[PDB]
């Protein structure tokens, strides 16, 4: 026929000549014989991989902390390099400019407040230079650095997941089929407060789910630690830190369509204030492209 | 020419069988293979990544955040806090990365892994007895029958005491996912070993727990997961 | 030529990705009124199959196609390839095609079967994708994995009527490479293409715009006395 | 590659347990009344393939399953493995299964057949088992092997109705390992997972709850005459 | 391309043949295999453990375990206490474990083995003559004509006397299972050689005797036995 | 005999198979072949040949040789002089060689080459600016945002500045031949970088345009090309 | 014996002339109307795949044809070599031949398939041929490549009728050698073997006599706005 | 069976045993791997072979201009040698007699002409002792050199095609099926102008079509680039040379049947003067007979 280039051998053979043409696809041994974790999930700690990469600081911004670094997927970032790349084009570095942490609009975590969520790289496209390249640029992959820091004191109480879903798609808010606006699932640096569930929550113009327990894509939290994650329980840690790297089937994607990542923050346990009267405490997000890549230079996209 | 003969089971279709087809569309391309992060071999490593019990689930807080945390306050006595049946069909584990990934999968072996995490300010400090009672023993209902199983003491003001590894103990290689009563798995329970002391009266404590597979964790025989149902077509 | 040992089992064999979603589960169920049918290939309309590939953020696998049909005496299945038109009915002159594929049988014989290798177009294919084919003020945006790929269209006539009409797709992944794990969905699909849980039982009249979840959790009485 | 020498016959290569349980015989028959049929997969059934295997208290053994159906045009089996829910009935959704292994054929091509390794549990079935699943002061205790173990169970249903609804499903236990050895039963079974052989003949009317022990023991007229 | 053929006997589905099948469920791990005491493998094993041949079957006797035994006493002439006709398919030998083993198979060869036991006191003594009439000879109506073929005299106080051995006696190679004239394997009868002299005037024996092969019993052509039979459906 | 199995996709006859096939007419003897000039092995070296671009295409122009040339003029202010929206399903590329090879194909890769000509008199000189908006652009109705992208300045008196290179920008590895807002490949378009300045007022330019395939250019999965219909049974 | 490695697939393997043209296409359709059909054979009936033929002005090929009938029963074809009468019936003498080669099937068994090696006579194909058969002064002069060959003709008969009438005759060039390649043909097909692209739609009643050239260039409505 | 005498090996196996009983035809390869461009088309630049065979005289005729010429198929003329011949019969040549450069009749290139073809070896059955060989033989090959020159001023503008198509089969004027006469594709020396598109165009004895846009075959313009053409543009060249092999699936042929080649010449862009008063020009082509071979002498086939 072909072939190709408690232990039983088989003789490899394509009946038909052809790859993908061939069966099911088992481990192949060349002489007899005679696995149970995975680290890349679970979410590394930065250090199981190597530390010498990283007191956090990029480009000219500096986080002062890294052992508690979560590295998502356990893969530092790092350029496109080649051969895995479409385009022969040079692609742009901005570097130290376009690579720095940018802080966003703190947000009150109350008692009630359900959760928020941040698109990337949408949050960032009018931040500084990072924001500029987006528009000016076809194409464009960055690896990202989450830092989410809340701080209370001994009186209070409360956990918050802090999450990073790669390809978070919303659920419209109900009943009949419309896809979600293009405005409510890009919006800006302020990100979108979760104000649900409710019979009573507006349905127009694709407004996302409010729902928190099912992501707002109909799949329960506390399996929403499958992703690169990490819990920020007052009792114990104030911060947080992920360190995400490109994840997408392409090299390169557009950046204003496609957004990669999502960062949501859940409020898992409520807000409780202890003797203390203080009933909210600001959450704060530092956001850092990090190994970012430009390509396709054309007019500013905007509109 | 030569002698062939078809046997019993020739021109069948088995949908689980393991066969070579031909090509349509021969010649064609396929677009290159980059490095993409997050490469899973196998399915059985997600039900290694710790998962939140809904532990509590009952009348009102089911669909909502609150189904998965148990509150706890400073009690005179022991009381018997929360029991997890250890059954994979079992609404606490059956709604896990654990547990339905093993809804799949008829029947299981090897050990589950129970995290707890006790969400309240750092004035505050207790103990907690976490019991795993064995197959065949009944649900304990005071803590001095609690204690004489598996068990191990969880402190606050450690946070690595409060893993228990449910060992496995089982007549049978396997035990069978859908809960009856010749397999069945035993009853993990939680019990106050000495109190929950808040940093003032009336504090109040909120405990989460997690379940994930120890390594040793094993499954067979795939089948459809009753984790899903379609009762009308998807148009 | 090579000898080629592996194993006979081994423990979690059963649950390798390759294993797991490697069995043929039919995608998609059509009728040959007119003696003509025509069914757009997608993993979207079969919840359980569905739910399985939702796992994972981006596979990469072929897929081979086997036809099970009660109907009898001849049949033609034609697949076009994406960016032309299909024919609309049978007697159709788009029937007569110098390239596109076309596979003939007589369900009498067997079960017709073939291999659609990777097609995806981006590397993998989007299981979720979060993101538009238009640009922002576009006014008809598709969200979602729609406008990433198609994977082609199967047209089904029959050239001898005789039997009954129904035809049955089973579809097999192989080769499958599978990346980014997500959480099992928890809620009955309302829609194709659609991540939305929301189901919206009625139309007509009053009690019309309360809509459910239709989620798996269910309750205990009591806490601790389980 | 290897040649393996075996041998053409021993003497008593007859009466090994492998040959000995190793020939197909019938294990039940089903009729497909409605287009559906469903079948529990046991030997308790038929009393004389329930025989041999009690020579023995314990079995390992693979079974392939081989289906005689004289129904025609085409057909599906469903092996349902344990712990969820069958197919009830024809057009019914749970026939679209990503996972559960299934089978179709057409009974006039050739007769299907697949095998079930050994599914066993315990690393052997219990041909008799002298306990209970249930604690002593459960209510409702299975006595006897029925809560040991569940070989499945296999579903049919008819796409094409054509002929005649009866199925047989004959198997044949191969790779037989077997261990303790007991009388051959002297008597005919009168229950399935039951190992009580009192008859109990009549129901309705008088002359009732005389039983009967219907063994195969006969006598003859004088010892020392024969 | 290749030129097959398809001979007759090609699509056949023969119950007793040999053929590979595909495995449903693939990659299924069978548990793990463990020692468990008495191992068989061969039937043939079975029908070399000695079981008791219901020598007493009469009108009242059978259904009792009174079956088992027959009743002597001390008697001033010889008598023909017992006759064990020699068939396969006859109640006496049918219901043991040699019995029922070759009841299976169409025909045998090879020698039976019967050993009697005599169950009375310890101060009572007897000598018996176990005779074997070969194939074609009369049952002998008196101990003059049974002593001119194979025998053995039992004898009390030894027990190394009890087991006589049929020999294989025929001309063909086998004998068929189902008593037929032509294969007709002959009579084994118990007479008293001398006497069973009780201890006191009146006493009273009881006899029991067993039946298993010999190490060159063979069987062959596997059929159904008439040991088993189904009037009605189980349920 | 021996035991083969038919699985599914045994009797099928598939279109686009490989399968060796009976010679009727057996021990014909096929005509020598001799050398003849221009033999293809391939069909993308046809799409690497320059074909006419008809880049005048509107309500008067089509069907006729005009169709082929645009006239330009001496202008006091830049204007857009031509647009070239890159699709290989649209009339302009659809019927030259580039784009009739490739409409046989579902999609594709690589470079395009386009080359400028001007048809004018010696004594006319002329600055153009070429410039190609990638996928995700707008169309850009001004120089000044033409110019940001890729351009090459096309300078009469030269004729080796006429071409410029399609560069491949595209996220995914392959471009669907039909146009859709996901895979859209961009625009090409023609400028004044100064003037058409003709030897005397009133002269008039007239510029054709030509497209062939870069070596990197690649397709796949071949389909039936829209640019052939049959209406009617040809007789 | 000799274990020739080619590749799995290379770039641009999709468009090498062997792939191009080796696809199996329809060349023509015929009726058995009174169980007899007869087809000559050529390409130049299915505008499509005519238009892939004439990419090139020469081709060197064999071919295989495959005959897709819904009749049944058993059927005959015979393959007449140029230069003799072909049957002009069924149950026609000329059917009994002790030379020409025929090939019998039974339609519900499989697709008949042989092949026809190269019988150009002229070491190519002519696609387009520029030139006469006759001189100059001859009265009936035909122009292009048809006196240039005879492919044969296929006669189909029916021995028994049973089912449909249609056959369809797939044929796919195979070993293909391709010469003078030439600009796609962009104008629908009016005729066989001729080159001529004016339609002539109407016949019988007025506004005869205007004929269209049926292209396929299409407008837009501006320069420099696309 | 038979055989015969990422990557896949396979057993090469004819079950059927024969030749083309085999299937579809791959690359082989001996041992394990581990051709974008055609240069024969795309019309070569003869210096893109060899400029030892050519100031361009054949035969007692001189042409002086030769970079620029195109060479068809990139393939240089040549006898036809052995072993690709049918008769063993010895070809006459008759070398610089018949091969040599013979001018036609100018035609005036004017506005709104729109173009003109030439039928080869035809154009030439009367010049010379070519023209007489022609009749006297049975069957003949030769390879041809067109040299077409059209010279202008600078003031004067438009660009013509000139294209040689082997085998162009012309179409017939419209309406029904009607093979085009023996005696319009055969015009001799005077070509054929084209005089349509219209409605009006004659339609009778099959008289070619009139329309330069569909190549009268029925296929665009612009397409007609993949034969070997120069274009010539009044602004750049004002001549052109193409020199094309002998192109047909026979040795030989019997030219007076088969026209194998047609120079077809279409003004592309049309011609305008300048500040010049001149209106139309002299287009003038001058065709060579090269490596011409005769063979099967008879009679005269002429009339």
């Amino acid at each position: 026929g072909a072939q190709v280039s408690s232990v039983i051998k088989y003789f490899n053979i394509n009946y038909y000549k052809d790859s993908a043409s061939s069966g099911l696809s088992r481990q192949d041994f060349s002489q007899d014989p005679s696995t149970l974790t995975n680290p890349a999930l679970m979410s590394p700690s930065v250090e199981a991989c190597g530390y010498s990469d990283r007191q956090i600081t990029i480009g000219n911004s500096t986080i002062t902390t890294s052992l508690h670094t979560v590295l998502a997927y356990g893969e530092w970032p790092t350029y496109l390099s080649d051969i895995d790349a479409t385009s022969v084009d040079k692609p742009t570095h901005p570097e130290t400019s376009a690579d720095r942490f940018y802080t966003l609009d703190s947000v009150e975590w109350q008692v009630g407040s359900h959760g928020w969520w941040w698109k990337l790289p949408d949050a960032l496209k009018d931040m500084g230079v990072f924001g500029q390249n987006m528009y000016y640029h076809s194409m464009g992959r960055s690896g990202f650095i989450i830092h989410t820091q809340c701080n209370a004191t001994k009186f209070h109480s409360g956990a918050l997941i802090v999450a990073v879903i790669p390809e978070h798609q919303l659920a419209y808010v109900g009943g009949v089929k419309v896809n979600v606006g293009y405005d409510h699932t890009h919006p800006g640096q302020s990100g979108h407060q979760i104000r649900g569930p409710s019979q009573s929550n507006d349905r127009s113009g694709g407004k996302p789910d409010e729902d928190p327990l099912f992501n707002c894509n109909g799949t329960l939290l506390g399996n929403i630690t499958i992703f690169p994650h990490q819990i920020i329980n007052l009792r114990t840690n104030n911060s947080s830190t992920i360190v995400v790297p490109y994840i997408n089937c392409v090299p390169m994607d557009n950046m204003l369509k496609h957004n990669n990542l999502s960062l949501v923050i859940i409020p898992l346990v409520p807000l409780r204030p202890g003797s203390s009267g203080i009933n909210s405490v600001p959450i704060t997000v530092t956001i850092a492209p990090y190994k970012s890549e430009f390509s396709g230079a054309m007019e500013a996209q905007r509109q | 020419g030569l002698p062939t003969r078809l046997p019993s089971g020739s021109q069948q279709f088995m949908t689980t069988e393991d066969e070579q087809s031909p090509n349509i569309l021969p010649g064609f391309h396929p677009s290159k293979k980059i490095h993409i992060p997050g490469m899973i071999t196998n399915v059985m490593h997600m039900a290694r990544v710790d998962s939140f019990i809904p532990i509590n689930n009952i009348q009102g807080e089911v669909g909502k955040v609150s189904m998965y945390y148990i509150t706890v306050t400073k009690k005179t006595v022991t009381e018997r806090i929360l029991v997890l049946p250890l059954e994979m069909s079992n609404t606490l584990f059956a709604t896990t990365l654990l547990g339905e990934v093993l809804n799949y999968y008829a029947n299981w072996s090897g050990s589950i892994t129970i995290t707890f995490m006790c969400v309240c300010d750092a004035f505050s400090t207790g103990k907690f007895l976490v019991a795993y009672t064995p197959p065949g023993g009944k649900l304990p209902e005071d803590r001095k029958q609690a204690m004489l199983g598996v068990h191990i003491i969880w402190d606050l003001g450690l946070q690595s005491s409060c893993t228990i590894v449910v060992p496995w103990i089982s007549s049978g290689f396997y035990r069978r996912t859908k809960a009856d009563s010749f397999t069945h798995g035993g009853y993990v329970s939680l019990w106050y070993q000495t109190a929950f002391v808040p940093p003032v009266s009336g504090g109040t404590g909120s405990i989460l727990a997690t379940c994930s597979a120890c390594p040793d964790m094993s499954v067979r025989m795939l089948r459809d997961s009753p984790m899903m149902e379609q009762k009308n077509e998807l148009q | 030529i090579e000898t080629r040992y592996v194993y006979n089992t081994n423990t979690n064999a059963e649950a390798d990705v390759e294993m797991f979603l490697g069995r043929s589960a039919l995608w998609g169920k059509v009728t040959l009124t007119r003696q003509y049918a025509k069914w757009e290939i997608n993993f979207q309309e079969q919840a359980h199959i569905r739910k399985k590939f939702e796992f994972f953020t981006y596979l990469r696998f072929d897929m081979e196609v086997t036809i099970v049909t009660n109907n009898k005496g001849l049949m033609q299945i034609m697949f076009v390839p994406p960016g032309i038109d299909h024919p609309e009915t049978h007697d159709d002159r788009k029937w007569d095609s110098a390239s596109n594929p076309s596979v003939f049988f007589q369900p009498k014989s067997g079960f017709p079967r073939f291999t659609i290798p990777f097609t995806g177009l981006a590397s993998a294919y989007y299981m979720f994708y979060d993101g538009y084919d238009k640009p922002k003020g576009s006014d008809n945006n598709e969200y979602g994995i729609a406008p990433t790929n198609d994977m082609g269209l199967l047209c089904f006539r029959t050239l001898d009527n005789s039997g009954g009409n129904d035809v049955k797709i089973y579809v097999k992944p192989k080769h499958i490479t599978a990346w980014v794990p997500r959480p099992p969905r928890a809620t009955q699909y309302t829609h194709k293409y659609s991540t939305n849980y929301h189901y919206k039982p009625n139309s007509s009249g009053p009690d019309e715009h309360v809509l459910k979840d239709r989620h798996f959790i269910k309750t205990r009485p009591l806490i601790s006395s389980a």
